[PDB]
């Protein structure tokens, strides 16, 4: 084996899921040819 | 016109979320990233696990696992890489495997099943490669299918069996254990210099036995060391463990009242710190549901063989320290056991390990994770995980027996273009 | 009785003498010494370096490389060790190869021909495995005999040739590099977008052939790391190199009275620190003699082509920066070089290199080690240095082109019982 | 595609050996060497000179 | 490549070689049964 032996459980409540995707942005992905809300 | 040779380091998203399902005691994929050389790889998970939901409250908590792992390209293809590396553009392609016509097949690598039954051979091999290596006793036989189509329905669907946590009967010795090692010698003689050598002959054995199944344990022992690189193994990079609890409901009604109801629901995180990459290759994420290995017809050594001699009771350190190993029944720790089915402890071991006691009032009784019945078979499918031993102590539902909703938050620094720079020429 | 399981660390001495003798221009092995896994190596090897008697008295220095490789067990058996080391005792010995009958064939791996014609695998493997990843040309085939009596004399007595160094004409561009690539167009018509992606096609492809001929060279520029592991390489521990100097003697008599006879010995160090041993192998020690290549017959690129050009003399900017690799002929450098050996140089490269002039009164005269007549055969065979074209400049002896006596203080840190402990039975 | 048009101005080596030979005298062109316009020339030539015996 | 790129020459004269082994002396290595000089 090699580097890890740690622990993850935490207090608290099971808040539901908020946004797919997104810790830290770069750079523009998608191009459609102008704003679209 | 204008040719790009090279690019910046840059921070790229590739976030995503996590609707996973379970079975207990399976070993199954949750998530799988591609990289390439040069990378630096992170990741925060959060999460909730669910059990499904309980027929009579919560009485015993249950601990969950997640790996990470690391897998190089070059571990899979072997030879047909290198040789794709050094060809560049206009190289072969890279072959495949063929899996079963289902939707719900090739669900223990996490992916759902294409229309052609065909993915990438690295997906299915890298699998393969972390259970022979840290999942499955040394003692095992490998797992060499080539196909996931020839795996059965289980297999498939879910992950392969684990193994219980270590116990009395769950732990053995391995069944290659030699109880007795003969010398030849002469009529009305013997040669005591060659005694003194068949000593040292049987100590290599049994160190190859208890501790040095595995090459890299044997080079351990020399005080040398191995890179996975000169075994073929993956590398593992984080393990987290918890265990997963939650509160009961009451009910109200004229039926109902003096029932309750368990919900366990859990929050946890896996974190990975900062990883240099250094060849292409995958990251696999996976995770395992266990419970203590309980059973209701199990009975303490002393209590169970027949008349008690000097051996059994004295607990005298010259007899235990220096006597070979005991061979003994499953009829000797259980109530229903089969006297045929043998396996090896150590002398002396009932005065070091202590059983858990269930009343007889808790037989065959809903709710309650147990072992009803002691199991069968050969040594091998003792070992493994039965989940089929654990349908009484829930409800029936769509979502198997247990399931997680997690948000991944990875973060990888590439050598890439921009969207920009690939779509305008100039 | 007593029965010794382990042992203590301890220096250990294996320190020996060095009586050694090759040929210029080719690599034979010097020292070799086993090691066990978990060992400290470390090495003092303290000399002198002397040169056959000279002719004439000195006038060009030599310049010479002494080199520290370790070898694991694991490259050279493969899959038959791992299984060896599982096993223990009782399993099946290594194999071995056949050599020719002679004393001094095998003498490139520095030792004696045992009277029954074989040697362990790994001193030859380990050999060749040196050769083809650190001393040929990338370009150049591997060489692969796997029996060293399938070599001719000259290989068997002295290593194998390297080559000379870097020059116009010993260092072209690979034999490969393409001087244009087409493209597929239309009749009346191109479409402009699709060269842009030709041009990128062709970029990788001068990768390939300028500095990527190896596989952990195409990683590296990825910016990952390959372990010598993955590559199955040989580890370069240490790397010494200088140059050997010396005086000359005056005659005294009636007829030697103003002649002079050089005279060349160097005293050297070569020093290995401590290197930790990961796993069982060889180490190897290797010495190399070499001369910088000058001949009698070379002349400056500008005197020797006919008629002068724009591009030739001007050294514009915008037109060698521009412009395609150019081919030229042995007969462009060379006085009686062959107008139909061809290779190709980089543009503009006779403003950037300026080769030695000899005076045409030094022709065809004993001592000053030169090249007489410009070499022949193809590309291989001009890179390659041939050690007769130094037979004029030593005087004949039985010692062949230069002799060495060095003594080589090695220091191990071993765990192995005492001598004492071997031969006591209690 | 990329054209290059100028470049950066680098030390060259440009260094060689010397064996020559000659009469009594006469006067004989040791060395040699073109360049181009806007160059900066440098030359250290160290050696020994022998008569014959 | 990997780790040495050093050099090894030494001013003065080549000494001859003087014993064969020798640079720190560990245990005992012969047992002929009594000394010997």
């Amino acid at each position: 084996s090699k580097g890890k032996k740690r622990s993850g459980a935490r207090p608290g409540r099971p808040q539901p899921l908020r946004g797919t995707k997104g810790k830290r942005k770069g750079a523009r992905l998608w191009y459609v040819g102008g704003q679209q809300f | 016109s204008n040719v790009q040779t090279g690019a910046e380091r840059m921070p790229h998203d590739l976030s995503h979320l996590g609707f996973l399902a379970g079975q207990i005691g399976r070993l199954i994929t949750i998530s799988t990233t591609p990289v390439i050389a040069g990378d630096s790889f992170e990741m925060d998970a959060v999460g909730a696990l669910r059990l499904s939901p309980l027929r009579r409250g919560l009485a015993i908590d249950s601990t969950v696992d997640i790996f990470t792992f690391y897998v190089p390209h070059r571990h899979v293809y072997g030879e047909q890489w290198i040789k794709f590396m050094k060809d560049g553009v206009n190289a072969a392609p890279l072959p495949t495997v063929n899996t079963t016509g289902y939707i719900d097949h090739a669900a223990f690598l996490g992916t759902i099943n294409p229309d052609t039954n065909k993915i990438p051979k690295h997906l299915f091999q890298g699998y393969l490669n972390i259970y022979n290596n840290y999942f499955k006793a040394p003692w095992m036989p490998d797992r060499t299918e080539a196909n996931p189509n020839q795996l059965n329905e289980d297999d498939a669907r879910y992950g392969f069996r684990c193994c219980h946590l270590k116990n009395i009967w769950t732990a053995p010795l391995p069944p290659e254990t030699e109880l007795s090692r003969q010398m030849t010698t002469s009529t009305t003689s013997i040669d005591i210099m060659g005694l003194q050598a068949a000593y040292a002959n049987l100590h290599t054995d049994q160190e190859r036995d208890y501790f040095m199944q595995r090459y890299r344990d044997v080079i351990s022992s020399f005080g040398g060391k191995t890179s996975y690189d000169a075994d073929n193994r993956p590398l593992l990079v984080m393990r987290s463990n918890f265990w997963a609890s939650g509160y009961d409901v009451d009910g109200t009604d004229q039926t109902s009242l003096g029932q309750f109801s368990g919900r366990v629901q859990q929050t946890y995180k896996h974190s990975v710190p900062r990883f240099f990459v250094p060849e292409h290759g995958t990251m696999f994420t996976l995770a395992l549901v266990r419970f203590p290995p309980t059973a209701t017809k199990e009975i303490q050594y002393l209590n169970a063989k027949g008349a008690l001699t000097y051996t059994d009771i004295a607990g005298d350190p010259a007899l235990y320290g220096n006597l070979p190993p005991r061979e003994i029944s499953m009829k000797d720790v259980f109530r229903s056991g089969d006297a045929s089915k043998k396996f090896k402890i150590a002398e002396g071991q009932w005065y070091r390990y202590a059983p858990s006691y269930v009343s007889p009032a808790y037989h065959l009784l809903e709710g309650f994770p147990f072992i009803q019945e002691p199991p069968s078979g050969d040594l091998q499918e003792r070992v493994l995980i039965r989940h089929h031993d654990y349908d009484q102590c829930f409800q029936s539902v769509q979502l198997l027996q247990w399931n997680s909703q997690v948000k991944f938050n990875v973060t990888v620094y590439r050598n890439l273009p921009t969207t920009r720079d690939s779509i305008m020429t100039s």
